[PDB]
RNA sequence: AACUAAUCCUAGCCCUAGCCCUACACAAAUAUAAUUAUACUAUUAUAUAAAUCAAAACAUUUAUCCACUAAAAGUAUUGGAGAAAGAAAUUCGUAAGGAGCUAUAGAACUAGUACCGCAAGGGAAAGAUGAAAGACUAAUUAAAAGUAAGAACAAGCAAAG
């Protein structure tokens, strides 16, 4: 006579069943049943300052949209890093090993932001 | 001259093309040339469907 | 009997004729005298001698075993100095 | 080694075919246990002067028991292979 | 006395008996949720 | 990574972040990425039950067709 | 949904809803599939009644359901029916055009008023056009108000829209580095802290 | 109208390509292959001694022969005796 | 509907498709090459034609192997092909008394074998068979050697086989340390059963074990585009001033 | 002179033929009492299919269940030599459609849903306007049983002469 095809939440059960809600944790249960939040572990808003800003939640009717163009890892590379190898390369002053120099980097360790496996939400 | 035989321009099942039989012989018919390639389920059913025909043609019937 | 038969399709003889009944090509059957060899000591001497002749078949048993046979064991077979060469044909029978 | 034979004969197969069998082709008769048969003797000759049982370089026949246990594994004595009676044969020979 | 009120809900007796944690315990049980996947049913266990 | 569960089925299994390795998490070592013999039978009827659905599917367009070219 | 008529009405519509509940069931109705490179019809081109109440009589065409292969023309095929009844007030009587399908009706020739077949064909620019079958002719897309209804030109700025130029202004900049990156180096935010290593898996 | 062609059989010799899993295995022997050569000859490409058998299969021949298929010498030796055992 | 295959080539596409197909060729055709085991259970007919005693006319014969169950404890053990003997005998041995289930097993026993070529002891359950195979063979590093896949019966003892070809392939001078002399008996002992090392290496390992050695030896990391784009770039840049 | 009702055509389905597959579904969560972001206690199919049923019982036994077409051949063989079972050698072969279904039919299917059982599991029913509903949802029919319009009037298988 238990209902299978409603979900299973907290709310059901006995006291002792208990579930979260998808809230992501902020702190850590210590002994004697204390809990002790950690601030670095609490999410902070970065919100920036807006006094200035030109731009408004829509846009002028009038103002005519461009061609879609996804961005491809070749384009942003033509863009940013093929001049720089480009001038580099008729100066001579190019080699293998010294690629970071554009800005490659070898891993992504070490770096406050990784760009795999990501270390960062949204 | 007799190049083709007529019954080469059948189309229809492969166990059935040029032949034809009672069911119990249609039934173990389609297994000997398919029997390798068919469905669990659909297998398992021929299996069933030739075992009532068996008893069906070989004990039953008014005349002995 | 075996009416339809799974892996053929076909009817199957019955061996337990093939093994006492011998079939001429006419239609007629023969079989031995049952006890033919079962307590000689006390038969009467024309009681064996009745015993051991070949007999013929009815109407009914002649249809019954043809019922029991497949027509393989119904056709002519061309044996070199059979001994029932003779026998396989009716001859100046009106009926 | 068990040894079985079946009960039941198994229709023959062909030469591209595999004899299809069923549930009366698992009913085995014993043919023989191999185990209770009458054992051989192992040869193998002496690589060091064994115990009672001859010197080395001498070929002698063990009863299968004592020459896997010791003789053949402790290094007193190895294999009579062709190749392992030709090199002792050599030393024969030479002497 | 009157019978028909054998159903006497727990869900802690429910879970353990019928859940998802105790049907894949054993493949006996495992072969029960791979059935329920083959007919296509909106639920396959507790 | 793709893997298998023990349902017999591929499935994409997308990684968490852990503070131990696999070897020593026993929570890890609950959950089982590989099947056993008797899911093959079953296995077998999926694709079978695909099948079944997809021949019926193409046989149904064929019929469209035909009241198309017989109302054109 | 496998059983869902398209109407006259909008979808979406309170009369779109009425219709077409979630439990209807009516009989599909059956439509040529037309190609989308094949469909020659647009809203706003002149096009004449080969057959019908009004046939010989050429309309503009206002709207287009192609799910129907349907296509209405203004003032032709139309019929009469009260608008805006109540219980006090009988209403007014109006007259309400009625879909026409395609093969009953042909586009125009923009100079003379003829039905000219035309074909789609491609231009040295390379855009598409449509060419009549005979005295071969460019019949130019025929211009038509939007269905929002919103008038570009027209369209004066306003508080929460953004200028034409401010829009147009590019200031995107290539670099290598995230967004997460950009803004702390923008807004000053200083982290020398980094986070230990995650065994994934 | 106009009907189809006549249904025609394949001419020429007829070899299938060993890869293919699905074709039959009776159509890949060495029998079939004897076949080819008598329907078409020369152009069935058949190496022509590849026909007779090779001397591994002529001693395979040869071996059963006589463990099955005496002389004529021996079964009247042997004939001589039985009724010599008999007379 | 109609499988397009019947169902027993399946396996045999499942090798022809994916990584699977990738892996090497001579390991390929060790897994379909599934030669009959040699008898052990059952004494095979001499000749191909008998003359049965009935009817006294010429009747083909064959052999009809019997099922033997090999419970999986064999193959951490070196049974010379023996296995389980599941089946029914008839009571008093006349078949119109009933039917009764029997099982037949083999007496094992377990001893201390030396390796040469490894040079190490090993304790492994063992048949009488074995020892009487080991003793045909001349050595027990022969009778691995010699034994094929299938007659073997054991994946231990095939792992022994792979590992005592490795140790002839490649020389290892880990056999017998510091005495040269004893090192190069062994090898030159068994110097017929030479195979070239790659082809060692995929011996007596099982489907899932070979895709994990294929899988591990394909494993890489994907190339960063910067790289591939440099190359390009560098590639262009050169033939132009060319 | 009508209530209850009835009429209806396409939703899908069936059997073949061809064809291995490469439909493995953003992001997030789930083996914990599944779908709960992080450590605790770690994780692993199966020894021989049985019986019904047939042998007018039953006890040995009992096709399919459990390796190319046709021929040899239901032959040789096997079998409480009963019911029954049943070869091979050796020959032969280049291989998209509907005298199907049309809503009690065809799949159980509008759905493995509602509902029922603690669970394994079992398992439905039904829809119908027109070109346009941005034309006040059509039609169509003395037509089933059941009623009404219109209770009954000595006497009786209810009718027949
Ligand atoms: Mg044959
Ligand atoms: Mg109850
Ligand atoms: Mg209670
Ligand atoms: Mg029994
Ligand atoms: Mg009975
Ligand atoms: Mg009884
Ligand atoms: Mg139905
Ligand atoms: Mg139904
Ligand atoms: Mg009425
Ligand atoms: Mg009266």
């Amino acid at each position: 006579g238990a209902d299978r095809m409603s979900k299973w939440t907290s709310k059901r059960g006995p006291r002792t069943f208990t579930k979260s809600r998808g809230a992501k944790k902020t702190g850590i249960y210590t002994s004697d049943r204390k809990f002790v939040q950690i601030k670095e572990m609490v999410p902070e808003f970065v919100v920036p300052d807006l006094t200035g800003f030109k731009l408004k939640p829509y846009v002028n009717y009038r103002a005519p949209a461009g061609i879609d163009t996804p961005l491809t890892a070749k384009a942003l590379f033509q863009e940013t890093v093929a001049p720089a190898i480009e001038k580099d390369f008729k100066e001579g002053t190019f080699d293998a090993n010294n690629l970071e120099k554009y800005g490659f980097e070898p891993t992504q360790e070490g770096k406050l932001f990784q760009l795999y496996p990501k270390n960062f939400p949204r | 001259n007799f190049e083709k035989h007529p019954k080469e321009l059948i189309k229809g099942p492969v166990w059935l093309r040029g032949w034809r039989g009672n069911e119990l012989q249609r039934c173990v018919r389609k297994k000997k040339f398919v029997g390798n390639r068919m469905f669990i389920e659909d297998l398992h059913n021929l299996n069933k469907r030739i075992s009532y025909l068996y008893k069906h043609f070989n004990r039953h019937g008014k005349y002995r | 009997l075996t009416y339809c038969s799974t892996r053929k399709g076909k009817r199957k003889t019955v061996k337990s004729v093939v093994h006492r009944f011998l079939r001429l090509h006419s239609g007629l059957w023969l079989r031995r005298k049952a006890g033919y060899k079962k307590k000689l000591w006390k038969k009467s001497t024309a009681r064996k001698k009745r015993l051991r002749e070949f007999v013929f078949c009815s109407k009914t048993q002649s249809k019954l075993l043809d019922k029991m046979t497949t027509s393989f064991w119904k056709r002519r077979n061309w044996y070199a100095g059979d001994p029932y060469q003779m026998y396989h044909d009716r001859t100046n029978l009106r009926v | 080694t068990v040894i079985v034979e079946r009960w039941w004969k198994v229709p023959l197969a062909g030469e591209g075919r595999k004899p299809h069998l069923h549930r009366r082709h698992r009913v085995y008769k014993l043919v023989e246990d191999t185990k209770h048969r009458p054992k051989d003797n192992l040869e193998l000759i002496l690589t060091q002067s064994v115990d009672e049982i001859g010197v080395r370089g001498d070929l002698v026949s063990v009863k299968k028991s004592v020459g896997r246990n010791k003789l053949l594994s402790q290094g007193l004595a190895v294999y009579a292979s062709p190749e392992n009676r030709k090199l002792f044969e050599e030393e024969k020979s030479l002497r | 006395r009157a019978r028909g009120n054998e159903y006497q809900p727990s869900n802690i007796k429910r879970k353990h008996k019928h859940g998802w944690v105790r049907r894949l315990s054993t493949p006996a049980g495992v072969q029960v949720i791979l059935r329920r996947m083959l007919k296509g049913r909106k639920s396959l266990s507790h | 990574a793709w893997r298998r569960d023990i349902f017999g089925r591929i499935v994409w299994h997308k990684f968490k972040q852990w503070p131990i390795p696999w070897y020593l998490n026993k929570r890890y070592n609950r959950r089982r990425f590989f099947a056993m013999p008797y899911v093959d039978r079953f296995i077998r009827l999926r694709i079978e039950k695909h099948a079944r659905i997809e021949a019926r599917k193409r046989s149904l367009q064929k019929k469209k067709e035909k009241i198309l070219h017989a109302k054109f | 949904s496998p059983f869902y008529r398209y109407g006259m009405s909008r979808p979406g519509s309170i009369a779109d809803k009425r219709k077409n509940p979630p439990w209807s069931r009516r009989r599909p109705v059956v439509v040529e599939p037309i190609s989308d490179e094949d469909w020659h019809l647009f809203c706003g081109d002149m096009v004449e009644i080969l057959e019908g109440k009004d046939a010989g009589k050429q309309g503009k065409v206002v709207q287009v359901v192609r799910q129907r292969n349907w296509v209405v023309l203004e003032g032709l095929n139309t019929h009469y029916r009260y608008i805006g009844r109540t219980k006090d007030h009988r209403g007014t009587m109006i007259a309400s055009e009625a879909p026409l399908l395609h093969h009953q009706v042909k586009l125009v020739d923009p100079v003379d008023r003829k039905p000219t077949e035309i074909q789609w064909r491609f231009t040295e620019a390379g855009e598409r056009v449509r060419v009549s079958t005979r005295s071969g002719r460019i019949i130019p897309k025929p211009e038509f108000p939007r269905a929002d209804g919103i008038v570009p030109e027209t369209w004066t700025d306003g508080p929460k829209d953004t200028s034409v130029e401010d829009a147009l202004e590019r200031t995107y900049v290539p670099r290598l580095k995230t967004l997460e990156e950009d803004v702390m180096e923008a807004m000053g935010i200083q982290e020398t802290r980094r986070f230990k290593k995650v065994y994934w898996y | 109208y106009r009907a189809p062609p006549p249904p025609r059989r394949r001419p020429g010799p007829h070899s299938p390509d060993p890869e293919n899993l699905l074709t039959p295995r009776w159509q890949l022997t060495p029998r079939y292959v004897a076949k080819q050569f008598g329907r078409h000859g020369a152009i069935s490409g058949v190496p022509p001694a590849s026909l007779w058998p090779t001397p591994e299969q002529l001693r395979e021949l040869e071996a059963e022969e006589q463990e099955w298929y005496p002389s004529l010498a021996t079964m009247q030796e042997s004939l001589r005796l039985q009724q010599q055992a008999l007379e | 509907p109609l499988h397009r295959y019947p169902v027993h080539l399946w396996q045999k596409l499942r090798l022809r498709q994916g990584i699977c197909a990738r892996l090497p060729a001579h390991f390929l055709r060790s897994l379909e090459e599934e030669r009959t085991p040699t008898p052990v259970h059952y004494k095979p007919h001499g000749t191909k034609f008998k003359i049965n005693p009935k009817n006294g006319q010429r009747e083909r014969v064959e052999d009809v192997p019997i099922p033997v169950h090999y419970p999986p404890e064999s193959q951490q053990g070196l049974w010379g092909g023996e296995g389980l003997i599941l089946g029914y005998r008839y009571a008093n041995n006349d078949k119109l008394s009933k039917r009764v289930k029997k099982v037949w097993k083999p007496q094992l026993f377990t001893r201390e074998l030396y390796s040469e070529i490894l040079d190490k002891k090993f304790t492994v359950t063992v048949t009488m068979r074995t020892l009487d195979l080991i003793d045909e063979a001349y050595g027990f590093d022969f009778y691995i050697l010699k034994t094929p896949k299938e007659d073997l019966g054991s994946k231990f003892g095939m792992d022994l086989k792979r590992g005592m070809l490795l140790r002839l392939a490649r020389q290892d001078p880990h056999l017998h340390p510091e005495n040269p002399e004893r090192r190069a008996a062994i090898y030159d002992k068994y110097r017929s059963f030479v195979i070239p090392e790659a082809e060692a290496e995929w011996v007596g390992l099982t489907l899932e074990e070979a895709l994990e050695k294929q899988r591990l030896l394909e494993e890489k990391d994907p190339v960063p585009l910067f790289k591939v784009y440099v190359e390009e770039l560098v590639q262009r840049l050169q033939e132009q001033v060319l």
